[PDB]
RNA sequence: AGGACCGAACCGACUAAUGUUGAAAAAUUAGCGGAUGACUUGUGGCUGGGGGUGAAAGGCCAAUCAAACCGGGAGAUAGCU
RNA sequence: GCUCGCCGGAAGACCAAGGGUUCCUGUCCAACGUUAAUCGGGGCAGGGUGAGUCGACCCCUAAGGCGAGGCCGAAAGGCG
RNA sequence: ACACAGGUGGUCAGGUAGAGAAUACCAAGGCGCUUGAGAGAACUCGGGUGAAGGAACUAGGCAAAAUGGUGCCGUAACUUCGGGAGAAGGCACGCUGAUAUGUAGGUGAGGUCCCUCGCGGAUGGAGCUGAAAUCAGUCGAAGAUACCAGCUGGCUGCAACU
RNA sequence: AAUUCCUUGUCGGGUAAGUUCCGACCUGCACGAAUGGCGUAAUGAUGGCCAGGCUGUCUCCACCCGAGACUCAGUGAAAU
RNA sequence: GCUCAACGGAUAAAAGGUACUCCGGGGAUAACAGGCUGAUACCGCCCAAGAGUUCAUAUCGACGGCGGUGUUUGGCACCUCGAUGUCGGCUCAUCACAUCCUGGGGCUGAAGUAGGUCCCAAGGGUAUGGCUGUUCGCCAUUUAAAGUGGUACGCGAGCUGGGUUUAGAACGUCGUGAGACAGUUCGGUCCCUAUCUGCCGUGGGCGCUGGAGAACUGAGGGGGGCUGCUCCUAGUACGAGAGGACCGGAGUGGACGCAUCACUGGUGUUCGGGUUGUCAUGCCAAUGGCACUGCCCGGUAGCUAAAUGCGGAAGAGAUAAGUGCUGAAAGCAUCUAAGCACGAAACUUGCCCCGAGAUGAGUUCUCCCUGACCCUUUAAGGGUCCUGAAGGAACGUUGAAGACGACGACGUUGAUAGGCCGGGUGUGUAAGCGCAGCGAUGCGUUGAGCUAACCGGUACUAAUGAACCGUGAGGCUUAACCU
C-alpha cells in the first residue's frame, strides 16, 4: 500500500496543525521558599507546601 | 444439548444399546435437544436377538441429559449420561415394554404417558 | 477487558512484578524513603503497608511469614522492632507519596515514597 | 555378528506456524529421519568450460549454469520499442 | 554495595585455523553504538608479546607438484 | 556489507536426581543479550483452561489434543521361520518399620601360618558401600506425581529393504 | 488397474446417505511377460479408505497469561 | 537443359522438439474478464387442429407466428500483454421480481382438507450431512420454504491452494526421436506497515452576532418487520364415508437480535491447598526461587454463554391486484366518465436509537460584569489605567467510562483513590505446643490460619492557598407599545 500522487505542502501543515505543543497553564509559588514549580509537584531544593522533605 | 453425530444410550428393551442422533426435529437450524425433544437416531450398536437391529433408523425422545435440566426455582438435576428411548416413525409411540433409570418431571405430557408408568422413578 | 479489576501488569510477568516489588518493599523498610516512577510508588503501598499491619502484631507465624513474603532477615527483624510500635497508633498510612517530576531516559514521571514517620 | 533397534553429540531437512521493503539474499519454534556405517568431519592435493563432476535432479562448477567468470573482436546485428 | 533472574556437556575455561593491537593505563566526547551517555572492541598519547625443554625452523616421506638429461609435440608446451 | 537470532575443527567434563554427555535444579565461572516508561482497545504472534457433543470443520484427523518409563503374565492373521512384537491388552510403582539395630552381594583392615621371604598367598572378618524382594502400617483425588518420555489396529497400490 | 473416454460401467461389503475404499464380472477406446508380468514375509517423514481413544477442527466461541499494536521521551527509513 | 508447382523463381543441396528455456516487440493478435449484436439460452405474447367422457381455452398445446433480458454455449476483436490474477470453498453482503414460504385476490373439471393455473406484492426468512477439488448433480433426514439471477461466472493489497497451469517421476496412446495428450496418477514459496475515495467509531478549531451553564421541540436519518405446533371454537360447516373446515382467540417453543450476571456453568498465571525433582535461608521444623502457572485440586469480583428477561406487534391514513353501491354517455345494461365505500407482511405513521453545522444553524427556564481616559483614519475605529464576573480550562485523586482524545465523580465545607476495622466469599483444621505411636503419621488447641477485584464504615496518606483563559450591558433598518 503506497500513494499514487505526490501530498502538498498545504495538507502536510493540515495534518500538522494537530502535531503543535501545550505550554503550561500557569506555575505554583511555595508559601515560604518563594519558587515556581509545577502543580503537585516539589521543587529543585526539597520544599513542598512549606515544609522540607530533603 | 443433543446434536447430531451424538452417541446416545438406550433405556427401553428393544434391543439397542449405542445410537447416534443424526436430526433434530422441532424447527430450520434446530441444533439442541432437551428432554422431551423428538429426535431422529441410527442404530450402531444392538443386541443379537432384539425388536430393532443394527442401520435401523426411526425417532427417539430424551429422558437423560448429562447437561441436564432447570427447574423455575434454579434447581438444576443433571445426570451422568446421555440416555434416550426408541420410537415409532409414524406413532411416535415406544416400543419397548421397560423403562431402565429414572426419568424428570419435565417429561410428562398426553404423548409420553407410557414412559413415566413404565419408570421405577420420576424426579 | 478491564472493568472493577485491580493490579497493574506493568510490562512484566507475574513471576517478575513479584520479585521486583519485593526487593522495591525491602528498600524502602531499609532506607525509609526512595525514589521511583509513580505507578511503582502507587502499587508499592498495597504491598508495604498490609506488611507493617502484619508486623504491628508480634508473634512467630507473623514473622514466618514476613520473612516467606520479603526473604530478608534484617528487613523484617527492623520491621518487627521499629516500625511495629510507631506505626501501632495509625489506623493506615504509613506512606507519603511526593512527586519528584520527571526522568533524562525516559521522561518517565518520579516520585518520592517514603514513611510518614521518618524526620 | 548385524549396510540390526530406541535414543544424545553429529549429519540431513518430512509437516505445521512466524517471517517474506525479514534476526537471515532459504532462516526461527514445535514436532522429524539416520545416528558402527553405502557414516560424518578437519587439513592438504587432483579432475575446468562444449569441458570437469554427477547413487543421474539438466543437478553442481565461488549467492550467477540447457554450456562459469574476466578481457578482447565490439560501438556484433536488430526490418524491433 | 545489597537483592532478583539466566547458561552452566555452557551462554564456562584453553587452543589450532582466521583476524592483525581490537590487550593495559591515562585522557576525550566532534563522527560510531539503531536513544542519551561520565561508557565501549569509538578518537589521541603512552606501555605491553622475554623459551636449549611449546610450536614454527630442521630430518624423513604419502596423496600430489616441479623436474638435469630423456620421450613427444606446427611455436607455446605435455609426460616422466 | 551490520556490534546480524546463521556457520565454524580440537581439549577439559563437578554435585543432586537419573541408564546416560538426554532433562530439571545448582557450584567454580560468566551474563540480563545498548532504546525505556505508561494504560491494559480492536487486531497479530507464542501459550494456558474450558459447560454438552466428539472429525459432524476440512480437498485431506493439516494443526492441535492424547498415550509415553521399569518389572511381570500374556500376545493373532501371515512368513523368506530371522520376524510381526514394545503387537493388541492388563497389574505393582510414594513413605515408614520389620524380615535385616543395612539383607543377598561387592570391597576389604588389624591380628594368625609358613614362605622362594615381599608391591607375596591360605585362613579372617573388623570397617565401608550396597541393590532387589516380602509382610504390616500410613498420607494424598492422583506415588512412571515435575522436565524428559511410542497413539494403536484393519484393508490396499507402489517400491524388495538401508 | 498409477492404464477404462463413454463411467458415478454392474453386483456385493462398509455408511442413515459413499464420483473416494475393498472383493468380484470382462464389453482390455488403449495390461501383459527382463524399456519384464503375477504375488510377496519385513520396511516407508510414500498414495488412498475405515475404526478405537483423543481433543475448540467445529457446533459457537468465551476467559486468562506474555510479546507487538495505543500514549509519552530520544534516534529515525522504504517501496511509490 | 528447371511440376524453380512456394509457378516474377531467396541456395546447385535442408526435417522436428522445448513444460529446462531466452531476447526484441504486439492488446496491430490469442484464453478469463469488460464492450457491440443476440444466431443459440431463458421468458413473455397471437390464431386455434386438438387432448380434455360432450365442450378449444379448469389445465396443456401441434403445424406456424411476434417480442423482451443480455444469464449460458456462442460471433467481432473495440480497452487492457513497459501484467486488469483466474475455478471452487470460508467470512462478508447488496440490489432486481419472471416469487420458494409468509400476505391478499380471480378462475377451477374448487363438496372439505389437500390441490392446478393466473394477477399484485421484495417487508422478512430461505437447512444439516455422505460422494466429488468440483459450481452443478445423486442419496439420507428435516423445514412454513430449503428461490431465480446480477454484482470482473461478487469478494486472494480479506483467507484458502483442493484442481487447473512451470521445472521431478510414472501409466495408457502417438511419434523410429528429442517429446506431446482440457487423458490419469504422487508431490510441488499466494509479498505489501494504507497516500486518496469509501465505511465502521471517537475527537480538536470556528460559526450560529454579548458570554456561560442546562432541559428539549424533531426537519431528517438509521435499526426491526420471519413463523411453526397444540387446544377452544368444532369432530361444528362440508361430505352417502373414510376424511375434515374459513374467520376469530389462548398457550408453548425453534432460528435472529437487544440487555444482564440474581440464579446454572467456563475463565479467573493477582486467593487457598495437595504434591515431584533441585537450590537457598548456619541446621530440624517452617518457607522462598526454578522446572509451561513445575504438575494439579477448588474458587472471589469482573468478562462471559450453554444461562434468563424482552421484541417482532395491536391500531390509523392513503392504496395495487380485486370486490362493490348509485348511475348516464348508449331510454336497457354497465364498479366510472361526476360521486361514494371495502381492500395486502407492499407505502407513511405507529416500536427503538441518532439527531438544529437543520448555515433554514431552532425553542424554553436561569446566571453574569451597568468604571474612567485620550488619539485620526470620525468609525461595527485605535490605544492606556483599573477591573478579570458567571463559567470554563489546566493539575491531582479516579471510574463497572476509555486505544490517545472524549464523558462521568471528587478535591480538606471530602469517602475520589490508596491504606485500615468489621463483615462476607473462597481455599480448607495454619505455625507453634502437648499427647499416642520405634517410625511414617494421627489427635487436641481449631471450621483454625490465610483471604485479590466484594460490601458497610473510617481522613491514616495522597487530592494544596493559588494561578490561567474567558470581560466590563452587547451592530444597522423597519413594524407595534410606553414616553
Ligand atoms: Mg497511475
Ligand atoms: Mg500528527
Ligand atoms: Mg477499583
Ligand atoms: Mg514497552
Ligand atoms: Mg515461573
Ligand atoms: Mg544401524
Ligand atoms: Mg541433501
Ligand atoms: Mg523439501
Ligand atoms: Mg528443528
Ligand atoms: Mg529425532
Ligand atoms: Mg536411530
Ligand atoms: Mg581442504
Ligand atoms: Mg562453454
Ligand atoms: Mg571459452
Ligand atoms: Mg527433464
Ligand atoms: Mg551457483
Ligand atoms: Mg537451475
Ligand atoms: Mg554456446
Ligand atoms: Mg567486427
Ligand atoms: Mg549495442
Ligand atoms: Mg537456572
Ligand atoms: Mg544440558
Ligand atoms: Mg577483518
Ligand atoms: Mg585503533
Ligand atoms: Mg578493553
Ligand atoms: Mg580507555
Ligand atoms: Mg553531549
Ligand atoms: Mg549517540
Ligand atoms: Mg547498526
Ligand atoms: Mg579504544
Ligand atoms: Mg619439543
Ligand atoms: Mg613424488
Ligand atoms: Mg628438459
Ligand atoms: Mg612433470
Ligand atoms: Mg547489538
Ligand atoms: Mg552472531
Ligand atoms: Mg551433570
Ligand atoms: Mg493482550
Ligand atoms: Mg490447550
Ligand atoms: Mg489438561
Ligand atoms: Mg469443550
Ligand atoms: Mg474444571
Ligand atoms: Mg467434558
Ligand atoms: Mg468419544
Ligand atoms: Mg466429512
Ligand atoms: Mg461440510
Ligand atoms: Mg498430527
Ligand atoms: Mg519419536
Ligand atoms: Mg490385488
Ligand atoms: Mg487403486
Ligand atoms: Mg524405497
Ligand atoms: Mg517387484
Ligand atoms: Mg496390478
Ligand atoms: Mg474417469
Ligand atoms: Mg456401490
Ligand atoms: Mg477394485
Ligand atoms: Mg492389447
Ligand atoms: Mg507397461
Ligand atoms: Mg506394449
Ligand atoms: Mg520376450
Ligand atoms: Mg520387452
Ligand atoms: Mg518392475
Ligand atoms: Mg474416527
Ligand atoms: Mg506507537
Ligand atoms: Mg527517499
Ligand atoms: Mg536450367
Ligand atoms: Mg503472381
Ligand atoms: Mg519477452
Ligand atoms: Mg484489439
Ligand atoms: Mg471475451
Ligand atoms: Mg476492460
Ligand atoms: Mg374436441
Ligand atoms: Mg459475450
Ligand atoms: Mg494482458
Ligand atoms: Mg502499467
Ligand atoms: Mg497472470
Ligand atoms: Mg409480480
Ligand atoms: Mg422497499
Ligand atoms: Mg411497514
Ligand atoms: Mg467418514
Ligand atoms: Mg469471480
Ligand atoms: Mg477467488
Ligand atoms: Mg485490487
Ligand atoms: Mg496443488
Ligand atoms: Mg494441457
Ligand atoms: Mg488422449
Ligand atoms: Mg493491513
Ligand atoms: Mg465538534
Ligand atoms: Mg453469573
Ligand atoms: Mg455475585
Ligand atoms: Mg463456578
Ligand atoms: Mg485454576
Ligand atoms: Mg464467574
Ligand atoms: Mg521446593
Ligand atoms: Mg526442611
Ligand atoms: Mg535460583
Ligand atoms: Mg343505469
Ligand atoms: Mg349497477
Ligand atoms: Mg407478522
Ligand atoms: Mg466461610
Ligand atoms: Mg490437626
Ligand atoms: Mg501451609
Ligand atoms: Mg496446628
Ligand atoms: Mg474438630
Ligand atoms: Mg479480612
Amino acid at each position: 500500500a503506497v500513494q499514487q500522487n505526490k501530498p502538498t505542502r498545504s495538507k502536510r501543515g493540515m495534518r500538522r496543525s494537530h502535531d503543535a505543543l501545550t505550554a503550561v497553564t500557569s506555575l505554583s509559588v511555595d508559601k515560604t521558599s518563594g519558587e515556581k514549580h509545577l502543580r503537585h509537584h516539589i521543587t529543585a531544593d526539597g520544599y513542598y507546601r512549606g515544609r522540607k522533605v530533603i | 444439548m443433543i446434536q447430531e453425530q451424538t452417541m446416545l444410550n438406550v433405556a427401553d428393551n428393544s434391543g439397542a444399546r449405542r445410537v447416534m442422533c443424526i436430526k433434530v426435529l422441532g424447527g430450520s437450524h434446530r441444533r439442541y435437544a432437551g428432554v422431551g425433544d423428538i429426535i431422529k437416531i441410527t442404530i450402531k450398536e444392538a443386541i443379537p436377538r432384539g425388536k430393532v437391529k443394527k442401520g435401523d433408523v426411526l425417532k427417539a425422545v430424551v429422558v437423560r441429559t448429562k447437561k441436564g435440566v432447570r427447574r423455575p426455582d434454579g434447581s438444576v438435576i443433571r445426570f451422568d449420561g446421555n440416555a434416550c428411548v426408541l420410537l415409532n416413525n409414524n406413532s411416535e409411540q415406544p416400543i419397548g415394554t421397560r423403562i431402565f433409570g429414572p426419568v424428570t418431571r419435565e417429561l410428562r405430557s398426553e404423548k409420553f404417558m407410557k414412559i413415566i408408568s413404565l419408570a421405577p422413578e420420576v424426579l | 477487558m478491564r472493568h472493577r479489576k485491580s493490579g497493574r501488569q506493568l510490562n512484566r510477568n507475574s513471576s517478575h512484578r513479584q520479585a521486583m516489588f519485593r526487593n522495591m518493599a525491602g528498600s524502602l523498610v531499609r532506607h525509609e524513603i526512595i525514589k521511583t516512577t509513580l505507578p511503582k510508588a502507587k502499587e508499592l503501598r498495597r504491598v508495604v503497608e498490609p506488611l507493617i499491619t502484619l508486623a504491628k502484631t508480634d508473634s512467630v507465624a507473623n514473622r514466618r511469614l514476613a520473612f516467606a513474603r520479603t526473604r530478608d532477615n534484617e528487613i523484617v527483624a527492623k520491621l518487627f522492632n521499629e516500625l511495629g510500635p510507631r506505626f501501632a497508633s495509625r489506623a493506615g498510612g504509613y506512606t507519603r507519596i511526593l512527586k519528584c517530576g520527571f526522568r533524562a531516559g525516559d521522561n518517565a514521571p518520579m516520585a518520592y515514597i517514603e514513611l510518614v514517620d521518618r524526620s
